[PDB]
RNA sequence: UCGCCUCCUAAAAGGUAACGGAGGCGCCCAAAGGUCCCCUCAGGCGGGACGGAAAUCCGCCGGAGAGCGCAAGGGUAGAAG
RNA sequence: GCCCGGAUAGCUCAGCCGGUAGAGCAGGGGAUUGAAAAUCCCCGUGUCCUUGGUUCGAUUCCGAGUCCGGGCACCA
RNA sequence: GCAUGGCCCUUACGGCCUGGGCGACACACGUGCUACAAUGCCCACUACAAAGCGAUGCCACCCGGCAACGGGGAGCUAAUCGCAAAAAGGUGGGCCCAGUUCGGAUUGGGGUCUGCAACCCGACCCCAUGAAGCCGGAAUCGCUAGUAAUCGCGGAUCAGCCAUGCCGC
């Protein structure tokens, strides 16, 4: 039992045989990877770190997330060699369908706003990547825990090429666009 | 309470009347 | 899998003030929901939340048109 | 003599030290015209930030220190 | 007694205690207890599980309270900010919107003890 | 905050549901900044009175509860500078 | 100015002077040491919530221009990072 | 090396036998005067030298360390 | 305000109109209002004034609405009708010393009413917010009796109202 799942392997995978496709059961548009950045809000860790994104944000895609650190010097930034300033989550498989879908269609929406997704954003390979005002506000909030407004930019890699492979792969499965 | 619309001194005051003082 | 951390994993429900949604299989039980109650995709949505009250019923399609501005 | 290029400036003489007084500070546009025109007061005076009466006292000081080049 | 959000009143007087909520004042708070057979004078620290979620139910249901409300005015005051609005202008300047004076006072809105002398 | 009736100036209104009738050029422009944001006119150029001049308003539509007036602010400020007493 | 280190002058071994040219040292690290196991950079171009023109991300392209506590040189990812 | 003392706002300095950081100069507001000086009031400015300790709590107490100052040692 | 000697402008320094402005806001000061609370506050009930004002005006009494108001509608040329009811007081209950059931600023939202029209810029009502203030430095004002202090009521202007002002009771 899995919710999308069927959406793809019952409907998407075929339209775009033929309107696409042919000859391979491999060379067909499919996501692989789903990964995601926070970056720490409009004001970055400090000493007194935060891990609260860590912790809330872990769940709410379900599984805590890793810690990345800078490089190089700063200067007019605050940091230096870094540390920390990072904490993203990458995730595939399962977890990438349960996240973007039991929050694909449902969860983004609720947000007071307008129209769809950036249609001009996508490049080679299909990937994307979106990229909401951060703002954790919902899906899955269950209130308290709130500190900051931090929420995060989604990155959605996925097999296919140019645009339209791409973009028939989402747009297919649903993704509202253009504006 | 004078300047508090909520309530009786307030409505008084202010010269009017509602649910907080009713016209009798 | 990674032993330890991870949250729970555990199916609950999506409530829905317009029809069930997603299958259980989050971290949450209640909430606000609205999948979208009107979609968005192109249209079936722009629900523009600006709808003047009652429209029409006044100030309409009156005070006489273009008329024979032609002469 | 005279000048070449158009030139705006400003004239202050406050005095108020002791208090016995005040002062009058004004600004002005000086620019050349053509050869032979002579001397040319101009009386821009907005809502009367200044007063109908000392104008002439500006410019008997304006044109008389005009003397020596 | 875990209401809308994390305030358990409590100590005290529940028509009283409510109010600590983000959308309940007196008003809305004396309402909801005489839709739930809950005698306004019982203090908090009296509320039976019955009562309290049986009141936990109405005022967590009806209106939108803490937080939830909390975001909807920063939307509309955001949406202030379009094309040129004027009461929007005014949350941008950080002045009164209700067409107060400022010549004078305005201080609620602004910081206080400023100076600034020239 | 009027009453039951909604306000919006007969020709001003003219002027934009007749263009509805064919629709074109956004070169309209009226002194009437006291007329409610024209609801069923949500995508014109309106060129609202300043007191001192026409500032175009792209009235979107986001707006309609409003007057034309609320997007032309109608005075200047950009900030004090120096006091001065002793007067 | 006076001891020490790097480069040049130094004439393709080594060495080689002048009050010749140009910079450093008088420390530091218990992890910046030993070993075992993993990992690979900088930038260029895309796409990116706050995001400078380098925060951290994602996708190609990129043999080393990154990194290696500090001068300079030599060395180095088939690792010394 | 030994004893003794000192480091507090940009400068000049109080800080009382633990809780809080202050006068002064300067500047900005006020107040007083019919008015201008003079005078009064109110503001904003601290790693309290650094380290470890003690205490619920340290600029204050204790131990060390650096840099000043005073006296006496002495320096292969 | 008006009047008036002289000076000055007369396709404008006169006249009309729409829109804006006199309501601006880093700041300073004057007069005030509302307060910081228990000799107080809130709610229900129950008393005792004076001086004034009213016909395209004051509007009883009903009814819808929680309200503001809205429909209906009597009387009243008003010592004959009503704007009223005065408030502080009194009685019963509630609050229990907390930035609170003190305080109400500010803000969102939903309505009402005047007027052609309430963006700048009206007043009310209702829900939700609920700020600073728990007594005020140098200084400084008023009052010698039915005065001060405190409580409410009326009127002129006025469609409405920014009146917390003013003249009065
Ligand atoms: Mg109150
Ligand atoms: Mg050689
Ligand atoms: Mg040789
Ligand atoms: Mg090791
Ligand atoms: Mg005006
Ligand atoms: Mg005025
Ligand atoms: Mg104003
Ligand atoms: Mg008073
Ligand atoms: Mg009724
Ligand atoms: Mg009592
Ligand atoms: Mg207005
Ligand atoms: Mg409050
Ligand atoms: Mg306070
Ligand atoms: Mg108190
Ligand atoms: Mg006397
Ligand atoms: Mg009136
Ligand atoms: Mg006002």
């Amino acid at each position: 039992d899995v919710a999308l799942k069927r959406k793809y392997y019952e409907e998407v995978r075929p339209e775009l045989i033929r309107r696409f496709g042919y000859q391979n059961v491999w060379e067909v548009p499919r996501l692989e990877k789903v990964v995601i950045n926070q970056g720490l809000g409009e004001a970055k860790e400090d000493a007194r770190i935060l891990e609260k994104a860590a912790q809330e944000l872990a769940l709410i895609t379900g599984q805590k997330p890793a810690v990345t650190r800078a490089k190089k010097s700063i200067s007019n930034f605050k940091l230096r060699k870094g540390m920390p300033i990072g904490l993203r989550v990458t995730l595939r498989r399962d977890r990438m369908w349960i996240f973007l879908e039991k929050l694909l269609n449902v969860a983004l929406p609720r947000i007071r706003d307008f129209r769809g997704l950036n249609p001009n954003s996508f490049d080679g390979r299909g990937n994307y990547n979106l990229g909401l005002r951060e703002q954790l506000i919902f899906p899955e909030i269950t209130y308290d825990m709130v500190d900051a407004l931090r929420g995060m930019d989604i990155a959605v890699v996925t097999t296919a090429e140019t645009d339209e492979e791409a973009r028939a792969l989402l747009e297919l499965l649903g993704f509202p666009f253009r504006k | 309470g004078k300047g508090d619309r909520r309530t009786r001194r307030g409505k008084i005051w202010r010269g009017t009347y509602g649910k907080y003082r009713p016209r009798k | 899998m990674k032993e330890g951390i991870h949250p729970k994993l555990v199916p609950a429900r999506i409530i829905c003030g317009c029809g069930n949604v997603i299958e259980t299989y989050s971290t949450k039980p209640e909430i606000y929901v609205e999948v979208c109650s009107k979609c968005h995709p192109f249209y079936t949505g722009q629900q523009r939340f600006v709808d003047t009250e009652g429209r029409v019923e006044r100030f309409q399609r009156r005070y006489g048109d273009s008329y024979r501005k032609g002469r | 003599e005279t000048i070449t290029k158009p030139v705006d400036v400003e004239g202050k003489f406050i005095r108020q030290t002791g208090g016995r007084g005040q002062y009058g500070h004004v600004k002005i546009k000086v620019e050349p015209l053509p050869r032979g025109s002579g001397f040319e007061f101009v009386n821009a005076i907005v809502g009367g930030v200044i007063p109908k009466e000392y104008i002439p006292a500006v410019q008997k000081g304006i044109e008389e220190a005009m003397q020596s080049g | 007694a875990r209401i809308a959000g994390v305030e358990i009143p409590r100590n005290k007087r529940v028509d009283v205690a409510l109010t600590y909520i983000y959308g309940i004042g007196k008003a809305r708070a004396k309402e909801a207890l005489e839709k739930t057979g809950i005698n306004p004078a019982t203090r908090v620290k009296d509320l039976t599980e019955a009562e309290v979620v049986r009141l936990r139910e109405y005022v967590e249901n009806t209106w939108k309270l803490e937080g939830e409300l909390r975001a909807e005015v920063a939307a509309n005051i955001k949406r202030l900010m379009d094309i040129g609005c004027y009461r929007g202008l005014r949350h941008r300047r950080g002045l009164p919107v209700r067409g107060q004076r400022t010549r004078t006072n305005a201080r609620t809105r602004k910081g206080p003890r400023k100076t600034v002398a020239g | 905050s009027l009453k039951k009736g909604v306000f919006v100036d007969d020709h001003l209104l003219e002027k934009v549901l007749e263009l509805n009738a064919k629709g074109e050029k956004r070169l309209i422009k009226t002194w009437s900044r006291r007329s409610t944001i024209v609801p069923e006119m949500v995508g014109h150029t309106i060129a609202v009175y300043n007191g001192k001049q026409h500032v175009p308003v792209y009235i979107t539509e986001n707006m309609v509860g409003h007057k034309l007036g609320e997007f032309a602010p109608t005075r200047t400020y950009r900030g004090h500078g120096k006091e001065a007493k002793a007067t």
